[PDB]
């Protein structure tokens, strides 16, 4: 017989085992949200002239 | 803050019905203001001699 197999789904490696406590988690979402209030405030500012 | 042309904007709480209409009064007036040299364009050729 034959066998075909989808390309990305051959061998993934192993991902990491730290910053996953939550402490971690509450670092990755306190800096999403603080990303965001970066592009807002380019906007705001650009808009306000200062 | 201040825009291009030197005008001031003002960014304040105000009611939906006051701002519309106090905006089209600006609007309707300012168009009868006219710099000076304007002014002296049009009535340049009423002025005599003497």
């Amino acid at each position: 017989a034959n066998r075909a197999t989808s390309a990305f789904l051959d061998n993934p490696h192993p991902v990491g085992v730290n910053y996953v406590d939550e402490g971690s988690r509450q670092f990755v979402a306190v800096a999403e949200l603080l990303a965001s209030k970066l592009i807002d405030s380019s906007r705001e500012s650009d808009e306000s002239n200062s | 803050y201040p825009d291009a042309d030197g005008n001031d904007v003002s960014i304040i709480f105000s009611g939906a019905m006051s701002h519309a209409i106090f905006t089209y009064a600006q609007s309707q007036w300012n168009k009868n203001i006219i710099k000076l040299d304007d002014y002296i364009r049009e009535i340049t050729l009423t002025v005599p001699k003497q």
